[PDB]
RNA sequence: AAGGGCACCACCAGGAGUGGAGCCUGCGGCUUAAUUUGACCAACACGGGAAACCUCACCCGGCCCGGACACGGACAGGAUUGACAGAUUGAUAGCUCUUUCUCGAUUCCGUGGGUGGUGGUGCAUGGCCGUUCUUAGUUGGUGGAGCGAUUUGUCUGGUUAAUUCCGAUAACGAACGAGACUCUGGCAUGCUAACUAGUUACGCGACCCCCGAGCGGUCGGCGUCCCCCAACUUCUUAGAGGGACAAGUGGCGUUCAGCCACCCGAGAUUGAGCAAUAACAGGUCUGUGAUGCCCUUAGAUGUCCGGGGCUGCACGCGCGCUACACUGACUGGCUCAGCGUGUGCCUACCCUACGCCGGCAGGCGCGGGUAACCCGUUGAACCCCAUUCGUGAUGGGGAUCGGGGAUUGCAAUUAUUCCCCAUGAACGAGGAAUUCCCAGUAAGUGCGGGUCAUAAGCUUGCGUUGAUUAAGUCCCUGCCCUUUGUACACACCGCC
């Protein structure tokens, strides 16, 4: 709560630095092509994004 | 350009914008007969045209709500003042739209109608509004712990191959 | 390609090139009397192999091979 | 000025890209400006092989999502000034353009 | 909760300069992307507008990771009596050159 | 005693709920509202600052 | 649960009365027995706290002690 | 219970294996404060789960309220907020204590009411996914049989990958599924074109030559869009088209559906994607600001910080990698790919050529690249060519362990990774059993992507070298149909 230690621990890197841009989860995150998307969320939004399972 | 981003990342970013815009508009105009949206992007400006059933309700009083929406998108995405435009257009033959019927049946079920009664009404609307076939599935539990699935189908449906993408509309 | 595929492509390329040049500038009557020997020796000296490769599936190490499954 | 420009066409649906390449060439002939044929860059294949399930249980089933980016370059040349000669976009949604100087 | 008076009045005057306001949901964001020079983290923006909504002054819509607070008419009148504004000043979304 | 050592049920079709079962039962024979149907259901600020701060 | 330590009591302020650390004599003369932290951003209204062997401004006007 | 049919997640005949050793990794058990937890064909290199912090849900301690809002108190004569010094604490948490400042209606307290939760419930649910099953099965209209539910159609049989068709036929005509469809592979010297792909021709060269080749040979040397200073798309890219259909022949077959053989042909079965009516109380509340209900909510199961933990080992199991060698290992030389990525809203993190220093891991300065422009003609491994070894647990094996050095990070111990010198453990082809598989397939062999501050024995792709065996069957194992039995219909996890 005090400012010196509330955010003292850095997260410049690692798995905690990155989160899903739809649900803030940190597991199964796709970082390719700047996606930054939780994978279940990406499977949900793939059609709107433009990804098609041609085969 | 180094200041610019790669074209592959650009198209991904565009689809991210389209997906998020569609979801936000869905959660905002859920009761207002939301149907869909499209964007035309040009170097001069980017245009957002929202397709809906009740545009006179989507519009605010003297366009107040549309002004409300056209500012909040620019504030979200850091858009130029004069290069973001917002339009509302009605949907032709909304009885053929999967989303518009889905929202309407959602409201009917919130209204507490009998599920068989509400599904038959929307199915009749679709069939008499012109469609080779239509099918609605309602799953969930009512008046008990156990869940049920209700299937209301008439006409013809297809499930396999490429034609299912541009023939059968889902919601 | 690799060493074998390059060699095979080269030898069929030679046969096809000579036979086409002969057909272009001199008679095909004498082009035939070498084309027949080429095919009756090895048809691959004039006709390319249509087989390339098969994609890998997500059920095993390769195109048709599947990973070990164990019930106990 | 003697001016020449390269318009870069990038799109995700081939039919629209071929259509824009059509009427831009057709405009080039109408303005009787010499134009090179649209050269096609190799198609970019964005592949994401994610897993179908949202959980851990299943038969290890994978979904292969694709995204084709098609790129084209059309070169316009003219011994006179060109930008004031052509101020037409003739575009549809789904395809983007960027015109650059051939010198730079 | 605990907000400096300059912070509340600056945030509020922003919500009246423009009828809407967005805010990325991050309590640890050191500076809001708007009104950066006022040097107030996004948390104060969060708590102030969620307290306006509880009172019945703003409508909250939430997409993926951003808030979409929409000022109401009761919010308009409540801001005027709080900031001592005459009955002529309006947001852009309420009125523009008409 | 209805499960194994980990806790997986030895009888999946022995319905452990006293109200509902393996099958869904339509209360009152699908009668009334808020329930499944029946056969009968089938038939400007910047200018204000400019004048405030000038004096 | 079963925390062995006891519930730590939070700091309670004394709810102090009026400041009254400066007086007047001979029918009114401004006189202060307190220091002032002379930092420009600290200001000339703020008074440094008095301590047994140091001086501390109310803001972060450093702390000067007697070495 | 009987009869038909199908299937390399069945067999045959084979291939490579696993089970035998070491090691990586995942379960069960043991221990612990914790070793967080789900899942037991369809769980066990799965939760894209390669965890030092975070992740983190577990354990030990310590901050904060980020308890909105309404009401009642306290209040500018003070509601209250932080705070240098000393103790105190791991802490530079004013967390607490002495200490006075400072802050100034924003808060504090009490009553309600929120809210949040990787907390419980997947046997309350949506969605998603898996499986039966990707097998071939499913349903109307009209008509016939019936008092009726219902039934025929949907079948003795031939055929196919397939109720796929042909055939007998109280049925005729349809619809879903299969097919068809989309993408992908091979062929078009046919069209369209390209300095971000190039190819032939030519001009300079550089070298080889000169016995004499001279319209001689090599050049990823330089130029011919340096724009007037060559043509063209064969090679590359990718659009529009074409092309194959059992089409030609012969034979078998009811001579029908089809099957087989052969000529010509690039191709005579390319792989995938999608995928019915329904069922599995199948898996997921730990993907979600998806969610009902319950629990917790200020000594917090909210949330932050620090440390430990997810690795811990008397043992059992699964997926794997490295080997057991001479078809080899080492030393050197020669030497050909294709997928595809590459500088970030948050987000501080890119691929890297050259030159120099170092033996190496690496270090330093200039570059290039948001990309058919640079890395990169991606000079990959295997393989090929020569030398050594010599049947020896040996120059196989590189497990275990000692010492030292670099990169990344706030942090490397329980060793992150990498480099060097050491030691050299079992293992000499693996029991009963058991997995996967039919053509660029198996198999060897590397390289990309995802994971990533650091990184693959995993996974997903790509390419290279490249076969043996078979064109069959129900024997085993499963699955489907028909018949049959039923006192089952919550439907055998049943009734009794
Ligand atoms: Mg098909
Ligand atoms: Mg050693």
């Amino acid at each position: 709560g005090h400012q010196q230690l509330y955010w003292s621990h850095p997260r410049k890197f690692g798995q905690g630095s990155r989160s899903c841009r739809v649900c803030s989860n940190r597991h199964g995150l796709i970082r390719k092509y700047g996606l930054n998307m939780c994978r279940q969320c990406f499977r949900q939004y793939a059609k709107d994004i433009g990804f098609i399972k041609l085969d | 350009m180094a200041v610019q981003i790669s074209k592959k990342r650009k198209f991904v970013a565009d689809g991210i914008f389209k997906a998020e815009l569609n979801e936000f508009l869905t959660r905002e105009l859920a009761e207002d007969g939301y149907s869909g949206v499209e964007v035309r992007v040009t170097p001069t400006r980017t245009e957002i045209i929202i397709l809906a059933t009740r545009t006179q309700n989507v519009l605010g009083e003297k366009g107040r709500r549309i002004r409300e929406l056209t500012a909040v998108v620019q504030k979200r995405f850091g858009f130029p003042e004069g290069s973001v435009e917002l339009y509302a257009e009605k949907v032709a033959t909304r009885g053929l739209c999967a989303i518009a019927q889905a929202e309407s049946l959602r409201y009917k079920l919130l209204g507490g109608l009998a599920v068989r009664r509400a599904c038959y009404g929307v199915l009749r609307f679709i069939m008499e509004s012109g469609a080779k076939g239509c099918e609605v599935v309602v799953s969930g539990k009512l008046r008990g712990q156990r869940a049920k699935s209700m299937k209301f189908v008439d006409g013809l449906m297809i499930h396999s191959g490429d034609p299912v993408n541009y023939y059968v509309d889902t919601a | 390609g690799g060493h074998v595929a390059q060699i095979y492509a080269i030898r069929q390329s030679i046969s096809k090139a000579l036979v086409a040049y002969y057909q272009k500038y001199v008679d095909e009557a004498s082009k035939k009397e070498i084309k027949d020997i080429l095919i009756q020796y090895d048809r691959t000296l004039l006709v390319a192999d249509p087989r390339r490769c098969e994609s890998k599936k997500f059920g095993g190490p390769g195109a048709r091979a599947r990973y070990q499954k164990s019930y106990r | 000025a003697i001016h020449r420009i390269r318009i870069t066409l990038t799109s995700r649906n081939v039919k629209s890209l071929e259509k824009v390449c059509a009427d831009l060439i057709r405009g080039a002939k109408e303005k009787n400006l010499k134009v090179k044929g649209p050269v096609r860059m190799p198609t970019k294949t964005l592949r994401i092989t994610t897993r179908k399930t949202p959980c851990g249980e299943g038969s290890k089933t994978w979904d292969r999502f694709q995204m084709r980016i098609h790129k084209r370059l059309i070169d316009l040349h003219s011994p006179s000034e060109i930008v004031k000669q052509i101020t037409s976009i003739s575009i549809e949604p789904g395809v983007e353009v960027e015109v650059t100087i051939a010198d730079a | 909760m605990l907000m400096p008076k300059k912070n509340r009045i600056a945030i509020y005057e922003l919500l009246f300069k423009e009828g809407v306001m967005v805010a990325k949901k991050d309590v640890h964001m050191p500076k809001h992307p708007e009104l950066a020079d006022k040097n107030v983290p996004n948390l104060h923006v969060m708590k102030a507008m969620q307290s306006l909504k509880s009172r019945g002054y703003v409508k909250e819509q939430f997409a993926w990771r951003h808030f979409y607070w929409y000022l109401t008419n009761e919010g308009i009148q409540y801001l005027r009596d709080y900031l001592h504004l005459p009955p002529e000043i309006v947001p852009a979304t309420l009125r523009r050159s008409r | 005693d209805g499960f194994d050592s980990r806790g997986k049920r030895e009888f999946d079709r022995h319905s452990g709920s006293d109200r509902s079962g393996l099958k869904h039962e339509d209360k009152r024979g699908g009668s009334g509202s808020h329930n499944w149907g029946t056969v009968k259901d089938e038939l400007t600020l910047d200018e204000w600052k400019a004048i405030q701060n000038k004096d | 649960y079963t925390t062995p330590k006891k519930n730590k009591h939070k700091r309670k302020k004394v709810k102090l009365a009026v400041l009254k650390y400066y007086k007047v004599d001979e029918n009114g003369k401004i006189s202060r027995l307190r220091r002032e932290c002379p930092s420009d951003e600290c200001g000339a209204g703020v008074f440094m706290a008095s301590h047994f062997d140091r001086h501390y401004c109310g803001k972060c006007c450093l702390t000067y002690c007697f070495n």
